[PDB]
């Protein structure tokens, strides 16, 4: 099947019908982190959240950062919007921070709860009217109900594709936020600027040329 | 059955079979059969192209004397651009070229007029296609083989000695045939160069340096000038 | 600042401790000529000594009385006032590279414990099988958290103990 | 039976005579194992094949360098390179490494496992990338001409061919490297000065190599 | 050539490879890397 | 049957049940029915569009070029009065399309479940469905006698002519910085030192 490397053996975790049906598997374990199947489990809940809000993160990144360079749309760079937006919010940060803090651990404890058990927020009682719709569609880490409103989780043929496309997506968009934290170390400038400059003059602006990356030469 | 050295023996993969097939293969090029069929159809092309680039040579320097066929692209002129002209060239070359790559590699696929459904070229073998593009033929095909591929063998040669009689002696080809019946004994390539293990002298490039053409300064190289003595 | 320390880049005895150095390396410079090699090298540790003096007053670290860096171990009260890069960022990086170290050991003993000379192997290390553990112990924390939540990390009470226990 | 390189002595039992260029020079008894002396043949054969398009860099640069053509001599090709056309160092130096590594590592994982390349993950090819032996490559792609698959006998004889030609171009580039630290020229300079006076000119005139 | 390569696996041998290679890594920063105090 | 490239080797997937089906698929984009269902539909609908811009941008131009409210390009039509913000337009764009759109996919989701006028209940398109090809009173003149299918090919060649030339307009007003007609007439004026390659050369 497909691999990572042509030619190298897959690791004999990756290799099993538990494996081999999850997302985007490529046998690309070289540090064996998934060897056990509950810790394979836990790290495929982890590998599609910060895939999601990664790919999140990186629209806010690039649409505001692409459209800024067209008319509409005066945003500042992301290293400098949280500033701006504190300048001109009503809450100080902290107190917006603790509140979402608040927020986002009642939603984190809820899918905590849901990992550590799969039918566990379908308690009667539990919720006022959201607790049937709470449970998750057999396969964890891809919830139902309010969650996908569109209904296009339902159709069976295309399912395979659409979590392969979600966890390719995910995982370069996980590649496109750790090269805006790069290239904002290295450079200075916007990702759109970076781009910019990569496309006037390609080669004499990348990152032999910065004199950060690599400072032997 | 003729050979290049009368008296030896040719390779094993040379049975005779092919026209102009004199036994003459020391690198043993044509063992496989699936590079022979290719390198017939490029024996073919390159024999063409040469045969009528000598015509073209010889034609040229006859009716239009003083144009140094070698500057025929700078000091030609017309209102027709010259980025025209080649953009004309390479979309019908393009064109031309991929209908004989695709009979080459489907044999007979492309025999069939694309705007006229009554015309069919007739089935044939690779690299001799016939039809419109042999309207009469004079006596045999087992002969003419034979002497289009002689006349192109000889024709190849003599580009590539016009090519090198152009970049050393600045001169066309009967120019430098008219400098040869001048002086025979003085007028040589041994009669112009020698390397002995004290000195080595080459001829001088007539071909100077880059070429000005309409403010893009081509440059224009004698081929291999490092290694001509 | 903290403790009453003073910053380096503002004690004067910092200062002093740097020309003071610099004096004893010039008085040791002016006995030799312009263009040779002890000149050379004792120009090179003028150049280091300088260097160093502009690193330390530039990393914002405190000096005593004496013009001394001193260091602050507490993590709020450095990551409060900035030297979270003396102990805090050292005491993990060396948690990350000694755990590494043990992780390997570990996983090689375990390894050569299924064979029928497990001591042969402890006195003739297998080389292959050294480096596969050292490439593949990079991700000692989780595997070390993963063995911890499992129980396989410790041994039960099948130990060697004392009649007393 | 065969040549050997050292007459009276037999060869090792690990040298049979199967391989190209195999006159049993092995002295220090490095490819005792069939797998070392694998993967031997193929750096073999990858050091005698960049020493042969090395070395016929380095004779037609200073074949066109002698004679005023303006080429540079090899030790100051680099930086005239460099310096002559806008080209920065560090960014050519990571291309080199970009395509070479994915070459050298298609052909290192193409030695672990011995068919694995051709399975059509890359872009869609099969067969193409699957060897034949090793550090033996030929497909359509890297034997074109097609001369390993017909007279499989003259084949045998262009592996002696290409073994002998890569060592005697190994050496050749050592030349290079040590004839260049001792004179300070070009090679064909040296050649020159040898030419004037063989019997003077040579390495033991220039108090580097016999200091005596 | 086995035995050779089996003698090099022995402990002293990798031992002394093993802390010339980790002495020489440390040596090596601390030249291109003079004096870290802190970071 | 028709090839793109006379000779090739054509993807079994593709069998002439579609207009326009020669063949021509090197990425192999529509292996999977699903998508190539939806690859149709949307190859019509992006067809079709471009056929009404390319209608929308030759037909004004080139009558301002002979003898009515603006002579304006195409891509300054914005700039333009139009009686109206261009912002309220776009909102009544946007209902009035989310309404159509959103019946047309309903068609294409479950086939022959849009088709009577909700409203006068009695206003009804015919049985014969075919998504991306609706008939009765989307074909109010009677047409579809030469049966559907040459019709159907005629309709995909001007659909993906007037792709190509709408991905033109915008290249060419791109680079050139002009108007599509304008262009035109300086490649009749010249064409031999009027070409892409004089044009971008210039620069
Ligand atoms: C393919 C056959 C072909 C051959 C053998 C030649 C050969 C030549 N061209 Mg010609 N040309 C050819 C096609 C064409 N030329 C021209 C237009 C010109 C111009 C304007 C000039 C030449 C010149 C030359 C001469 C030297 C060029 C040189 O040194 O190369 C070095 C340059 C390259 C190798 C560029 C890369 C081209 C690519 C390999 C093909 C030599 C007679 C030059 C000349 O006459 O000066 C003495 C010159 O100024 N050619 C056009 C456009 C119509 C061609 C297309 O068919
Ligand atoms: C879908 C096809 C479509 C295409 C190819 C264009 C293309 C264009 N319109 Mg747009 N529009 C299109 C749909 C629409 N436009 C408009 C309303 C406008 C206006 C009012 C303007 C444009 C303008 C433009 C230009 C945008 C350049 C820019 O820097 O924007 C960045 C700026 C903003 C996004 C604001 C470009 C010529 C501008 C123009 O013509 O200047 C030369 C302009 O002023 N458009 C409406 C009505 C809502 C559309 C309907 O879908
Ligand atoms: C376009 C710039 C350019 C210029 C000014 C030169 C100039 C020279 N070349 Mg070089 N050459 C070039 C590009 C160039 N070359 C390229 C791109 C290649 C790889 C195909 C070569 C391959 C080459 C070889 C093998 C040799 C030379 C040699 C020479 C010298 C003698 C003239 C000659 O033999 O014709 C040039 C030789 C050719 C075979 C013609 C190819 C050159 C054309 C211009 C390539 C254009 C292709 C490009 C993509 C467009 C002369 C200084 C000779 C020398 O003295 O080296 C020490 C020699 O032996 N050239
Ligand atoms: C090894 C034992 C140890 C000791 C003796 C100290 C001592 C100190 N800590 Mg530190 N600290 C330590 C380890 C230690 N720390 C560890 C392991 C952590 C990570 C959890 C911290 C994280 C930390 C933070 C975030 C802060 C301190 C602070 C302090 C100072 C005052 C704390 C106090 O008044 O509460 C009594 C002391 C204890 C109960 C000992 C344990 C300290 C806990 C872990 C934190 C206590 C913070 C305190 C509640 C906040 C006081 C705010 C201040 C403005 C009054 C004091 C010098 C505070 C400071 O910076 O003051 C200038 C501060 O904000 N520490
Ligand atoms: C010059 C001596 C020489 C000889 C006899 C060979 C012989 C061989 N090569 Mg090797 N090769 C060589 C040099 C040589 N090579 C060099 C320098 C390289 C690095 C570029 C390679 C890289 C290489 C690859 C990647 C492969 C081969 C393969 C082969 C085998 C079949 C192809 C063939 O028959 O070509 C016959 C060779 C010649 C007729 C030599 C021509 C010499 C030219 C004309 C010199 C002038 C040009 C130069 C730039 C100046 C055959 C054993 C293939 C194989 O093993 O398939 C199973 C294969 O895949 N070779
Ligand atoms: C056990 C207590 C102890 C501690 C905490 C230190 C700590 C230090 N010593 Mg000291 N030293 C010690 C004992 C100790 N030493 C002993 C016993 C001797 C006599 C043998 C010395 C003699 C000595 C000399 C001569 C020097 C030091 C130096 C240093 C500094 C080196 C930083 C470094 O190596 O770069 C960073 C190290 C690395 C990047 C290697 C780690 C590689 C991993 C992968 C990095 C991971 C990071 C995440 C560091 C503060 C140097 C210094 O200048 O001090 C200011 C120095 O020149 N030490
Ligand atoms: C963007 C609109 C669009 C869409 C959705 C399609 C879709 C289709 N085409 Mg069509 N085609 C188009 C435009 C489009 N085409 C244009 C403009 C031309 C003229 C060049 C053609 C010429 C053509 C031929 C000759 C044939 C097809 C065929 C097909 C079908 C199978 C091929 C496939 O799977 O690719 C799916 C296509 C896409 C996913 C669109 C990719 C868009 C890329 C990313 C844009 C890249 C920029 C662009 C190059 C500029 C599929 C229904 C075959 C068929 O059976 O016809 C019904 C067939 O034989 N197409
Ligand atoms: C010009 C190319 C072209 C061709 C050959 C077709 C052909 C077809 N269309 Mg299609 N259609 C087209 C463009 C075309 N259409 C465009 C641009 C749109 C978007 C408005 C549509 C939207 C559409 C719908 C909603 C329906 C059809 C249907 C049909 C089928 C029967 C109707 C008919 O025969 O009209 C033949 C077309 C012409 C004779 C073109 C006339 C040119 C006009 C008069 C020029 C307009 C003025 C110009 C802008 C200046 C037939 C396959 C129907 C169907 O399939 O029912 C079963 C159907 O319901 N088409
Ligand atoms: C697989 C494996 C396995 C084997 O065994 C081994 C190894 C190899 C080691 C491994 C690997 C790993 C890796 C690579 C990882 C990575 C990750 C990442 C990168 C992530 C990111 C991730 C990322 C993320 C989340 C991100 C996100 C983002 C966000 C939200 C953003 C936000 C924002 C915005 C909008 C803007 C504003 O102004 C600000 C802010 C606020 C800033
Ligand atoms: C066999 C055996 C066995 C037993 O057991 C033991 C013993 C005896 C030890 C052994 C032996 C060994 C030996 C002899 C070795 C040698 C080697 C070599 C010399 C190599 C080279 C090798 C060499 C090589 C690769 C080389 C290559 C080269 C090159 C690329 C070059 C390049 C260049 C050029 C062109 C020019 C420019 O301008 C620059 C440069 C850049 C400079």
């Amino acid at each position: 099947r497909q691999s990572w490397l042509p030619g190298s053996q897959i690791p004999a975790h990756l290799d099993t019908p538990a494996a081999q049906a999850l997302a985007g598997n490529f046998g690309f374990d070289p540090l064996g982190l998934g060897k056990d199947p509950v810790a394979l489990r836990w790290y495929q809940q982890a590998e599609l959240i910060h895939c999601r809000t990664a790919m999140a993160g990186v629209a806010g990144i690039l649409i505001p950062g692409l459209l800024t360079k067209a008319g509409a749309l005066n945003v500042p760079e992301w290293y400098d919007a949280g500033k701006v937006a504190i300048e001109n919010s009503f809450a100080p940060w902290g107190s917006l921070l603790a509140v979402q803090l608040f927020l986002c651990g009642f939603v984190e404890a809820k899918r905590w709860q849901d990992i550590r058990k799969p039918g566990s927020q379908g308690e009667p009682g539990s919720f006022l009217g959201f607790e049937a719709s709470l449970k998750g569609t057999s396969e964890l880490g891809y919830p139902g109900g309010p969650f996908d409103p569109l209904g296009l989780s339902k159709e069976a043929d295309k399912w395979a594709d659409w979590k392969l496309k979600e966890v390719k997506n995910g995982r370069l968009a996980m590649l496109a936020f750790l090269g805006f934290v790069a290239q904002k170390y290295a450079t200075g400038a916007g990702p759109v600027d970076n781009l910019a400059a990569h496309l006037k003059d390609p080669w004499h602006v990348n990152y032999a040329t910065n004199g950060v990356s690599l400072p032997f030469l | 059955r003729p050979l290049w050295l009368p008296g030896s023996t040719p390779p094993a993969h040379l049975k005779g079979d092919l026209p102009g097939d004199f036994g003459f293969d020391p690198l043993g090029l044509g063992a496989n059969a699936e590079s022979l069929k290719w390198f017939k159809e490029s024996e073919l092309v390159h024999s063409r192209w040469a045969m009528a680039a000598v015509a073209g040579i010889l034609v040229q320097e006859i009716v239009r004397p003083d144009v140094f066929w070698y500057n025929a692209g700078k000091e030609v002129e017309s209102p027709l651009g010259p980025l025209g002209l080649l953009a004309v060239e390479f979309f019908l070359m393009h064109w031309v070229e991929v209908r004989r790559w695709q009979d080459l590699r489907k044999p007979g696929s492309v025999d069939q007029d694309p705007i006229f459904s009554q015309y069919k070229l007739p089935p044939h073998e690779v690299g001799y296609p016939g039809g419109v593009f042999a309207p009469f033929i004079p006596g045999d095909l087992a002969e003419l083989k034979v002497k289009e591929i002689k006349n192109g063998r000889l024709a190849m040669l003599a580009f590539v000695g016009f090519v090198m009689a152009a970049q050393v002696t600045g001169k066309g080809p009967i120019a430098a045939l008219q400098e040869h019946l001048a002086d025979p004994w003085g007028t040589t390539i041994f009669s112009k160069a020698a390397v002995v293990p004290g000195q080595a002298v080459a001829p001088p490039c007539k071909i100077p340096a880059s070429v000005s053409y309409k403010g893009i300064e081509i440059p224009t190289p004698c081929f291999l000038q490092g290694l001509w003595p | 600042d903290i403790a009453g320390l003073t910053p380096c880049s503002e004690s004067k005895a910092y200062a002093k401790l740097e020309k003071k150095e610099l004096k004893t390396l010039e008085k040791r410079l002016k006995q030799y000529e312009a263009d040779s090699a002890p000149a050379v090298a004792l120009k090179a540790t003028m150049e280091r000594t300088k260097a160093r003096f502009a690193n330390y007053a530039k990393a914002g670290l405190l000096c005593g009385n004496d013009g001394l860096p001193h260091l602050i171990a507490d993590p709020g009260l450095a990551l409060k006032y900035g030297h979270a890069g003396e102990v805090f960022i050292p005491t993990f990086g060396f948690l990350y590279v000694a755990g590494y170290i043990g992780y390997v050991g570990r996983q090689y003993l375990i390894a050569v414990k299924g064979e029928a000379k497990p001591t042969d192997k402890e006195i003739i290390i297998d080389v292959p099988l050294a480096t596969k553990l050292a490439w593949q112990g990079a991700g000692w924390p989780l595997a070390a958290v993963q063995e911890l939540q499992r129980g396989t990390l410790l041994e039960k009470e099948e130990n060697i103990t004392v009649s007393p226990r | 039976v065969r040549p050997v390189w050292f007459p009276g002595n037999p060869p090792p039992a690990h040298l049979d005579g199967s391989l190209a260029g195999d006159y049993g020079f092995d002295p220090l008894f490095l490819g005792q194992e069939p797998q070392t002396l694998k993967w031997y043949v193929q750096a073999e054969l990858v050091h005698g094949r960049f020493a042969m398009l090395g070395a016929a860099g380095i004779i037609l640069t200073s074949i066109g360098a002698k004679v005023g053509l303006g080429f540079p001599e090899w030790y100051d090709a680099g930086k005239v390179v460099v310096e002559k056309n806008n080209i920065d160092f560090p960014t050519l130096m990571v291309i080199q490494f970009y395509l070479m590594g994915w070459a050298e590592t298609k052909r290192w994982y193409d030695f672990k496992n011995p068919g694995s390349q051709a399975d059509g993950s890359f872009l869609g090819f099969t067969e193409e990338f699957k060897g034949l032996e090793n550090g033996y490559p030929g497909g359509r792609f890297f034997d074109p001409m097609g001369l390993s698959r017909g007279d499989a006998a003259k084949y045998q004889e262009y592996k002696q061919k290409e073994v002998k030609n890569g060592r005697l171009a190994m050496i050749a580039c050592l030349g290079f490297a040590a004839q260049y630290a001792a004179t300070g020229k070009g090679p064909l300079d040296n050649l020159a000065d040898h030419l004037a006076d063989p019997n003077h000119v040579n390495f033991a005139t220039n108090g580097v190599s016999i200091p005596i | 050539m086995k035995d050779f390569t089996t003698y090099l696996s022995t402990a002293p041998v990798i031992a002394t490879i093993w802390f010339t290679f980790t002495a020489g890594l440390l040596i090596e920063i601390n030249r291109y890397f003079p004096d870290p105090l802190v970071f | 049957l028709p090839s793109w490239m006379p000779g090739a080797d054509l993807p079994g997937y593709l069998n002439g049940t579609l207009p326009g089906d020669f063949g021509f698929d090197p990425l192999y984009l529509g292996q999977d029915p699903v998508k190539l269902k939806w690859y149709a539909q949307a190859e019509l609908m992006n067809a079709r569009f471009a056929m009404l811009a390319v209608a929308g941008i030759l037909v004004p131009e080139l009558l301002s070029n002979i003898g009515p409210g603006a002579g304006v390009a195409w891509y300054d039509a914005g700039k333009f009065e139009y009686f109206a913000p261009a912002s309220s337009l776009f909102g009544v764009q946007m209902l009035l399309f989310a309404w159509v759109e959103i019946r047309r996919y309903q068609d294409f989701v479950k086939p022959g479940s849009a088709n009577q006028d909700p409203i006068f209940t009695n206003n009804k398109l015919p049985d014969g469905n075919e998504p991306g090809y609706p008939g009765g009173i989307f074909d109010p003149f009677g047409w579809s006698k030469g049966d559907i299918k040459s019709l159907k090919l005629k309709e995909i060649k001007n659909g993906r002519l007037a792709m190509l030339a709408f991905a033109g307009f915008i290249g060419q007003a791109y680079t050139t910085g002009t108007t599509p007609l304008k262009n035109l007439s300086t490649h009749l004026a010249d064409p031999w030192s009027t070409t892409v390659w004089q044009n971008d050369l210039a620069r």
